[PDB]
């Protein structure tokens, strides 16, 4: 470079009173250049390639590319007061973040830092941002199913501990308290969640930690939020943060669930703290290394064997396809780099199914691997169900028919479609979305009135288990639907339809 | 703060690089102002502020006016702080530009408090809770597409639909029923129509030009004279003018950022102008970070609300390129003014159908209501579509179990227009506030079945239900005569 | 009467039909006009440097 | 790609063996070429990828090629990014190729799995000398059948079904036929939904092809043929049908 | 033609003159209106004026934004 | 390009006679100066041109002006790249040129030669009082005959030709025998067409669009008017033609 | 084969074999079209030659220009 980063006056004269004199500076750097939140800073030769170096007003940075001379960081924090001149001290750890069981609670601002304001937390250090991603014999097939709460996605699109699966959307429609759902059912069974908003207005997490704050899912969760006013350094390194801290818990041999939320905004901080550096982009002007980005931070999810201790991290990331089109280049790749998609199709939220999965499109490659023994035969009858039924309201059987549906299968299809539709952020249990899927399949209930079948089964499971705890017990023990189950809960529906007709 | 006398070494179009001494140097988005002087013999002085530096004491500014005559060598200044914008009960009802001195020529502004314009976010222990909807006072705004207090708002229609009288509403409504007061915040606005909306204003009562700092409006005005750097920042100076006055008096402030489309603009034009690599489709790489940076100080704090109502111009009509994308990524609630409305007369021109909000959900907004507008966007669903179908077999032909939903939809279509209290100065109407609750009320006895026998223009132009009813005993009274 | 229903509904699925296209083809419309511009952005600015 | 392939051609030369090796993610190999030259300081190339990507996946292709004492047939699932062709990652591919196989999204969509696409799926080997004439005649005539309906959706967009005349109304019902028949549930499949897997020989789906394009199957509905294995079990699973009505 | 300046800028006019013909044509109708008289300046060829910018700015090395076009 | 013009302003500035330039393919005059720019240190311009593309492009097309000393026709052969009409290359160039032709590739796919687009194809000289009244009429009803063919062709090819009014459809019929009418047998076209070539002057075309669009011919077949030279050699052909259909 | 030379370059070779190899085969085939010989070059995915000068090219660091194809 004819302009090159060390030739300041200042800098040169260093090096211009002793040209082959007295040994060099070892950990002392003026920082110079300090723009586009990469201060490229002098000296600093015992940096190691990732060191996380420290500035004056107290601002934290990654030393990813160090040049011949100047050692070219990425501070994290905003480079606003840091002052051309300024004195660096290298801090001789490599990109390491304070992680302890004291986070489960807090809401970390990306850095190990709690911006909650309620104390600052204590650790012991331990844990890396460019971990070692799990090998290839450390990796365990996905089989504990994952109680994602919602009928829709723990029937056909299930999910499994150690088993990534983005929640691909569009803008405005889910995802978030879908999101917040999947972490909210998690009470009972032992999971330490990682919300980690990358980006979202501060008002949207702040709505969802106060949903968290109430409803009780605090005692375990951990969110790790960065606004949309953040320097996109610190979006970047949001989720590299959050998976780096539910790697504690992982590793520990404890299952954990991290939920990127705008992992498209992940990806879209990284352009922008790659097309300032002006390094070359590619489609949609991405630098290209975004399947890199992600690859780093997704792979780094997947349930561990018992020789590293049976622990777990399902990654559950949200890709938001703003430009209403799947096939765009960030969504495409996290596609390509996660383990299955649950499509969120706008039009369908905005017809009135409230969580917006659609059957078709929304798969789950670990399949029925994942679901409980319980209710894999349930939902696949209900999956067939739901085959009939995408067919029948896709295609013919306008006209009355030679089929002549709405008597045979479009009836309880349309049941099945307007049965799974939930409240907002209103959990179901493992049994009692047992029954809920049961009920519809196997034709328990058809001709009931198609607009309020939530608005019976409400009643359903309100009366269901005070009258019969022995279902809640062969599901939450056997955890099998057993055939003496379905009797008693045919005994037991049979009760509810009784009080629903009077 | 001090005498940081640098020169300013390369002047390429608006942006001008200046030199400074290798002791201090001013941080990023620390104004700066050069003596400069002017070709006519007055030394005027065009403020800047430092977009990025460059590294050997030389920090890239972006001028907040005209470069034509900045030799090199012109002493620059450094102010130490962000551009201080005078904040204060005095900048209330005069007009701005970015550097904050008063262009319409009426007088000096007090300068006794000043708040910087790159103050940062709250925090997440100063955000609010609960997701509080915002009585605006349009009948349409508060059925169906409620606005969320410390939330985003978007006024798809573009001008000549009426977003004037609409936002000229709005204003005189926050003060007239809120506490708090309202901040014009036009980025990059056409001067002809600044001076639109400014003499509409005077004429209007909502700022007067005999009573100032007793108005109801801080006019922000950067006008697309001036260069990108400075109609960029007229948009976080109408923030800042409004943020002191949310964490100052506690009052619920309203935003009126012109369209944000141009706030992007500007950010493409001065970064282009910096040299900084353009991102997608030709918008600033910082967009996602600058407009949020602009968008996220719009935020109810513990103190009170500074809910925004900002238009948005989606180029070539798409929501998918980044700009719309990513603004619509923060807005809370999208109403659109509908021309072909406009021209029918059902002022307020926002179309009933189209507008949306993330708001209308029931555990915000309450069950009954969450009910009524479902149930009112269905009806008028149905009219949109028995239009076709009303011309070719009439209002009596088609059933009659939907000739009581079109009567209904005709009901609620004339329901929805209010008169205001600024359209007062065109037609003569007094203007009636309606709130919440009222026009909740009124729309369960419009479409529950009970006001199937009032006229339909008994609803146009209307208040409150009970004053409808007025309006239509009147006309029983007439129909004699 | 049969048969100008007949047209009238061949005509209603036929409008129905053209509304999902125009809809799709709009959507594929702007991902062609964004990726041809940002395209023709990268070609200039890697062009402009050519160290 | 250049280790596993050494390691594959190592067996090839020396062992003389035909063994395989199913390289993964081609696509994969080139991005992160284009990362490498973005950083090694080469100047950028078309869309994102170094200069150099018509001579590094050379190097990877052309030392796959069976030699007059081994044969090695690799399988390299190259990965189109944000699913067009046109692109060159995998351009520079489809000419080192020989039996390209397009999975195209659209017919995953439709839910007819393997998506391979028959129209962009092609191969040097659909030659009368390799293959004989009988399955040779009758892969052009399911093409041209496939061609046909591809064509006339046009049609089948903003008009309906119906405007066709009875000539492109049957080869619209056999093309439908077709492109479900094309659907198999694989042995490896078995986890994610559906029947166990049906291996297919050549031999045996010629003769699900000749019955389908011989006009002797219009009886059976659509759903009858899609993800079933041979013919036979094609008319069984339309039997079983229309019992269970 | 009593009243019409009509301000020509030909092809093989330098870039910075057909830079520089609207303002010039603003300039003498601003003196028009100055002095009370109500004045028409009707362009031509914006894209081809933005056209001569983009070729003086590119010689110039200054950094273009969309379609080439500069900066500003 | 800069020597051919060297030589016609030699002969317009001296030798005083009127000289007919025909300059081929002058978008290489704009592709050669992109491929020199690009090295000369230039920064790239739009799609891949030259940064003063409409400098150089004036350069060359301003010193082809009648100067009273003669008049220097020319006509330009410029080559919009890959039919992209919004290029800077005949972007630049449609300022300049006075009788534009834009011909198509569409209307040549169909075999109509020379491909000439009716519609684009436009001239300044077609104003009344300089082209003649009968003349401009002509042309007008001509273009907008074309101008409704070229808006019924969505209806047309989706919904069938019969779905449209019945006088539409004699508007139809007529753009038909008119866009076809248009076609001319060149005499260096007849190796591409095995046809000899008919040179047929401007009153004998007004003569025959006149008996086309006016109603009173609609009955001829629509093969009768294509490549024919003159409204009678079209009568001749639909002669020929009914006597081979039986024949 | 007793009349039909074929110059083939592997995908393989350095690209500047590519781009020679379409020049080497004119040559050889001028050669015969000065010894009056009525030849026949056939070029194969001549848009390999252009990539293969567009890989040296950039790879020269000269300036290029649409599709990030050189210059010339
Ligand atoms: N199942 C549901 N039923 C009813 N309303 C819902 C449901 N899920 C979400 N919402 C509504 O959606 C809003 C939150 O937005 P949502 O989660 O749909 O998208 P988002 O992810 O926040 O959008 P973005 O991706 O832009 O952040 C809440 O105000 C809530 O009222």
């Amino acid at each position: 470079a004819t302009i090159r980063a060390d030739e300041i006056s200042k800098i040169i004269r260093e090096r211009i009173e002793g040209y082959n004199r007295e040994v060099k500076v070892v950990n002392t750097g003026t920082v110079l250049q300090v723009g586009d939140g990469i201060a490229r800073i002098h000296g600093l030769d015992e940096v190691m390639a990732g060191e996380l170096v420290e500035f004056e007003e107290g601002t934290i940075g990654i030393a990813l590319n160090l040049e011949s001379n100047n050692v070219g960081v990425v501070l994290m924090g905003d480079g606003l007061m840091i002052q051309e001149g300024s004195s660096v001290k290298a801090t001789g750890r490599i990109a390491q973040i304070p992680v302890s069981e004291a986070y489960l609670g807090r809401v970390i601002n990306a850095l190990a830092k709690p911006i909650d304001g309620r104390g600052e937390i204590t650790a012991s250090e331990s844990r890396l941002i460019e971990s070692p991603a799990p090998g290839i014999m450390s990796r365990r097939s996905v089989y504990e199913p994952l109680q994602t709460g919602l009928i829709a996605i723990d029937a056909m699109i299930p999910v499994g501990r150690g088993q990534r699966e983005l929640i691909i959307g569009d803008r405005q429609t889910g995802k978030t308290a879908v999101a917040t759902d999947t972490i909210l059912n998690q009470q009972g069974q032992n999971v330490i969640c990682v919300y980690v908003a990358i980006g979202q207005k501060a008002s949207s997490v702040a709505q969802v930690v106060t949903n968290f704050q109430e409803r009780g899912a605090m005692e375990y969760t951990i969110v790790v939020a960065e606004t949309a006013d953040s320097p996109a350094t610190l979006q970047y390194l949001a989720p590299y943060t959050g998976a780096a801290l539910a790697e504690y818990f992982m590793y520990r041999e404890r299952h954990t669930l991290i939920i990127y939320d705008d992992l498209s905004k992940q990806a879209q901080a990284y352009r922008q703290m790659s097309l300032l550096l002006r390094r070359p982009p590619g489609r949609e002007a991405y630098p290209g290394d975004v399947f890199y980005l992600h690859s780093r931070l997704l792979e780094r999810a997947a349930k561990l064997s018992s020789l590293l201790g049976e622990g777990s991290m399902t990654a559950l990331p949200i890709v938001e396809t703003q430009a209403g089109d799947v096939s765009a280049y960030i969504p495409t790749n996290v596609i390509s780099i996660t383990d299955g998609q649950i499509f969120l199709s706008a039009d369908l939220f905005n017809a009135g199914i409230r969580p917006a999965i659609n059957v078709g499109i929304s798969v789950s490659r670990v399949g029925s691997a994942a679901q409980i023994k319980a209710m894999k035969k349930v939902a696949g009858k209900l999956k067939l169900e739901l085959a009939q039924f995408a067919e029948l309201e896709a295609f013919a059987q306008f006209a009355s028919d030679l089929d002549k549906a709405t008597q045979n299968q479009l009836a309880r299809g349309q049941r099945l479609r307007e049965l799974l539709k939930q409240p907002q952020s209103a959990p179901l249990t493992v049994e009692e979305q047992v029954m809920t899927i049961y009920t519809g399949t196997n034709g328990y209930l058809d001709s009931l009135e198609l607009d309020q079948v939530r608005k019976y089964l409400v009643e359903l499971r309100t009366y269901v288990k005070t009258n019969k705890p022995e279902f809640q017990e062969i599901i939450s023990s056997t955890k099998t639907f057993t055939e003496e189950a379905e009797a008693l809960l045919k005994e037991a529906i049979q009760e509810q339809m009784e009080r629903f007709l009077l | 703060e001090k005498k940081n006398l640098g020169r300013i070494a390369q002047i390429i179009g608006p942006v001008l690089d200046v030199a400074f001494p290798p002791g201090k140097m001013p941080n990023i988005y620390n104004a700066l102002i050069v003596k400069g002087r002017d070709t006519a013999g007055q030394p005027m002085n065009v403020t800047c502020e430092v977009q990025q530096l460059l590294g050997n004491n030389r920090v890239r500014a972006v001028a907040m006016s005209a470069t034509d005559g900045l030799t090199r060598g012109m002493e620059v200044i450094d102010t130490g702080a962000p551009l201080s914008v005078p904040v204060g009960g005095a900048t209330l009802g005069r007009i701005f530009n970015v550097l904050g001195e008063p262009v319409d020529n009426l007088g000096p502004v007090d300068t006794r408090t000043t708040s910087p314009i790159h103050r940062s976010a709250p925090a997440f222990t100063q955000l609010d809770t609960k997701l509080s909807i915002f009585e605006t006072g349009i009948k349409v705004v508060d059925l169906l597409a409620p606005y969320r207090r410390g939330g985003k708002i978007g006024l798809f229609g573009g001008a000549g639909v009426g977003k004037t009288v609409l936002i000229m509403e709005l204003i005189n409504n926050i003060a007239k029923a809120h506490g708090g007061v309202s901040v014009f915040g036009g980025v990059g606005e056409r001067t002809r129509e600044g001076n639109d909306l400014y003499m509409e204003m005077k004429e209007s009562g909502v700022i007067n030009e005999q009573n100032i700092a007793e108005s109801k409006v801080a006019l922000v005005y950067g006008q697309m004279n001036e260069p990108p750097g400075a109609r960029m920042r007229v948009g976080l100076t109408a923030l800042t003018m409004a943020e002191y006055f949310r964490d100052v008096n506690e009052q619920d402030v309203l935003l009126f950022i012109d369209n944000i489309f141009r706030f992007v603009q500007a950010g493409s034009e001065v970064s282009a102008l910096l040299g900084r690599m353009p991102s997608a489709v030709g918008y600033q790489p910082t967009l996602s970070t600058e407009m949020g940076s602009l968008q996220e100080r719009i935020t109810s704090t513990k103190e009170g609300s500074i809910t925004s109502i900002q238009a948005v111009y989606v180029p070539a009509d798409d929501l998918t390129d980044p700009a719309p994308a990513t603004t619509f990524a923060h807005l809370d609630a999208t109403t659109v003014l509908s021309r072909g409305l406009a021209a029918k007369g059902i002022y307020p021109a926002v179309d009933p159908l189209d507008s949306t909000s993330t708001m209308l959900q029931p555990r915000i907004v309450g069950e009954e209501h969450y009910e009524i507008a479902q149930r009112v966007k269905e009806t008028l669903q149905r009219y949109k579509e028995l239009q076709d179908i009303i011309a070719i077999l009439g209002l009596d032909e088609l059933s009659e179990e939907d000739r009581l939903t079109v009567a209904r939809a005709r009901k609620i279509e004339r329901f929805l227009s209010q008169p205001f209290f600024v359209a007062e100065v065109f037609t003569g109407s007094p203007g009636k506030y309606v709130g919440l609750a009222e026009t909740i009320r009124g729309f369960q006895l419009i479409l529950s079945g009970e006001l199937d026998s009032l006229p339909e223009q008994a609803f146009y132009l209307v208040g409150n239900i009970d004053e409808a009813t007025a309006k239509a005993m009147n006309l029983e009274m007439e129909s004699k005569l | 009467a049969s048969e100008l229903a007949a047209r009238m509904t061949a005509m209603s699925n036929a409008t129905d039909n053209a509304n999902e296209l125009k809809k799709t083809l709009s959507i594929n419309y702007n991902r062609a006009r964004q990726a041809k511009i940002t395209g023709e952005i990268l070609e200039i600015v890697a062009g402009a440097n050519a160290c």
